[PDB]
């Protein structure tokens, strides 16, 4: 979808994984020190993620991404790769 | 469409409080305590199938001495001899 | 010849007792879960319980104080262990059912948090509770109240946040057999 | 030989009066009385459960206490948990003491610990739940009255199933050939029977009740807890080494 | 016979609280609409005593 649907569904779930906003959340923001987010934390993103939306990232892509944005652009990538 | 057996608990909830301490006065007032009561329904720990504890009591019936299975000893310890 | 009369009877009892106790625990959990499968991992993991609570405290009193369990410990221990151990699964697969709707994995979670310290503290306390027996001048009760309580705390700390949680994972919808239910819902949309 | 049999209460009568009269006598210098058995160490046995019944009273309630302030975090809440624990206690204790007292059946200083001991873990267990899940749906922001109705949707069915899963199995100890623990399975299957129908009615009672009058029953700690998130997650996506550490601790109990 | 002759005689047997019963009043309606939670709350109370 859009990339600002894309977030919008990211940043719901990110709140209830720790409890940032989701106006807060933006593709600039980074999981490193702009979200203080751990990797375990983002783990339980993409289950949740995976739960609703459909959308699986395996733990490899997980690192690999490092921003907000760097994860919807490979989300984005997956709704293309149909 | 709340349901009936919690509202009952929450409509009349201090009438239901006032009953179970009322149940409660009765038992410790009508009945000795737990202490009490227990010692008495004590039972005893050797089983009726058990062969040792038929076997004790059939020497005592045969030898017209005793019925029972318990016997205890009296050990006089003194300094001397 | 009476103590091997108690021992004798203590054998049979036990493998009674055991028996007896798993069978009922089976069927009043397959009733109120209304799945087989489900019913027979929550009994399942007590038992695996158990067998580590049982070395813990022989451990404690025959091998560190040194003086050896009683025969009646054993067979007390069982009903008192598997009856609280089954119940903090219960409680947590119980909530799962209610966590299960939006997702297998993601309700998981759910029901973690949703039953997280909440049974931590009730497990807590009751393993206390059997280890303040011990204060009892007999050892005999003593030792039943210890055996009980370090049963508590393993179940408590490992078959409920680890055992449990990862043989549903596996399972998935055979976890809830004969129960039809879903691995994951439909996918979703993002929204706006 | 005595009167009674070993275990029987009149044994410990038997071994009373002897011993009452080997103490009661003019024994020579050096020479004392000592009074041995089988029947007499049994006799003695049930004393001091009897008699340590009242010091493991206090000892569990001041552990329990302990444990509900910090939990909790708060004062008020934590009496209102003791205030349960207490009801439970009296009506288990009345209950089986009460039977007991008509020659229903008997006890022994086992059975009567265990009937206190598991009567006041058990119903603070049921407490627990009950306000846990209250204060849950209060984090949720639900208010004081449709917090209520789904605390007892959510928890009742789940402690009344827990509570016949503790007295199921009590009742199978009755079936066993020894008489020690034939005769337990009555007093603890009745004794959790009344705790449960204490719980789900005394304790919803007081909770409806209490909670109108002012901040009681309201959490304070509003804090998550990070440690489950991560516990959590590690089981839903790799169940497999989650599973194989749960079974290495099975395996080092068997040692 | 008491009633009529002293009736006659001043302000006598006229009531002097004038209050009605707010007590009864709301007893009376639970006693209605509810009629099985009001009877199972009376069983209870005879149970008691057979103690
Ligand atoms: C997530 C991970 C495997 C890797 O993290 P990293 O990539 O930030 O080093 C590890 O750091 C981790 O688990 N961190 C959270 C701490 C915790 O309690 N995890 C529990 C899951 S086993």
């Amino acid at each position: 979808a859009t990339q600002e649907e894309i977030i919008a569904g990211l940043a719901e779930i990110i709140e209830e994984v720790t409890g940032i906003e989701p106006s807060e959340v933006t593709p600039e923001k980074s999981f490193v020190d702009d979200l203080d987010i751990d990797s375990l934390s983002m783990v339980e993103i993409a289950v949740q993620t995976e739960d609703k939306y459909g959308v699986k990232i395996p733990d490899e892509d997980l690192a690999g991404l490092r921003t907000v944005g760097d994860v919807v652009a490979y989300i984005q990538k997956l709704e293309e790769e149909n | 469409p709340r349901p009936r057996l919690p509202w009952f608990l929450r409509t009349f909830a201090v009438p239901i409080i006032l009953a179970w301490v009322a149940v409660v006065a009765i038992l410790n007032t009508v009945v000795p305590t737990l202490d009490e009561v227990g010692e008495m329904r004590a039972v005893s720990m050797a089983p009726n199938d058990a062969p040792s504890t038929l076997a004790i009591k059939r020497v005592g019936q045969v030898f017209e001495e005793y019925d029972t299975s318990s016997s205890v000893m009296i050990v006089l310890e003194g300094e001397e001899p | 010849a009476t103590y091997n009369d108690m021992q004798i009877g203590a054998d049979y009892d036990l493998i009674i007792v055991a028996a007896s106790a798993l069978i009922l625990i089976f069927i009043i959990m397959m009733v109120l879960t209304r799945a087989v499968v489900a019913a027979a991992v929550i009994v399942g993991t007590v038992v695996l319980s158990l067998a580590s609570a049982f070395g813990l405290s022989v451990l404690l009193w025959q091998h560190i104080v040194g003086i050896p369990l009683h025969w009646m410990v054993l067979p007390m221990s069982v009903i008192v262990l598997l009856a609280v151990g089954a119940d903090y699964n219960l409680l947590l697969v119980s909530r799962m059912k209610e966590e299960i709707h939006a997702g297998i994995r993601t309700g998981i979670i759910r029901a973690m948090v949703g039953t997280g310290a909440v049974v931590t503290a009730a497990g807590l306390v009751f393993a206390f509770t059997m280890a303040s027996m011990a204060v009892s001048s007999l050892i005999t009760i003593g030792q039943v109240g210890t055996t009980i309580g370090l049963g508590l705390l393993f179940d408590t700390l490992v078959v409920r946040s680890l055992m449990t949680p990862s043989i549903a994972t596996l399972l998935g919808r055979w976890f809830w057999w004969p129960q039809r239910v879903r691995e994951r819902p439909v996918p979703s949309k993002w929204p706006t | 030989y005595i009167a009674g049999d070993q275990g029987e209460s009149l044994a410990n009568e038997s071994v009373e009066a002897v011993r009452k009269i080997a103490t009661e006598r003019e024994t020579p210098s050096g020479v004392k009385a000592y009074v041995t058995g089988a029947a007499a160490t049994s006799a003695d046995q049930r004393a001091e459960g009897d008699a340590s019944m009242k010091l493991i009273e206090g000892v569990t309630f001041a552990v329990i206490t302990v444990m509900l302030l910090a939990v909790y975090r708060s004062v008020i809440t934590t009496l209102i948990v003791l205030a349960m624990v207490v009801l439970g206690l009296s009506g288990a204790r009345g209950i089986v003491a009460f039977l007991g007292f008509y020659n229903v059946f008997g006890l022994t200083t086992f059975a009567t610990n265990m009937v206190v001991t598991l009567a006041i873990a058990a119903a603070t267990d049921y407490a627990i739940f009950l306000i846990g899940r209250y204060q849950e749906a209060r984090r949720a922001g639900e208010d004081r009255e449709s917090a209520y109705y789904t605390m007892f949707h959510g928890t009742a069915h789940v402690v009344l199933a827990s509570g016949l899963t503790i007295a199921g199995a009590t009742l199978c100890l009755h079936f066993t050939r020894l008489p020690y623990f034939q005769t337990m399975g009555v007093p603890l299957a009745i004794g959790m029977l009344i705790v449960v129908a204490a719980a789900l009615t005394a304790g919803p009672a007081v909770i409806s009740v209490v909670s109108r009058f002012g901040k009681t029953l309201e959490p304070k700690r509003f804090s998550r807890s990070p440690g489950w998130h991560r516990v959590g997650t590690a089981t839903v996506r790799w169940p497999g080494a989650i599973l194989v550490c749960a079974v290495v601790a099975a395996l080092i109990g068997l040692l």
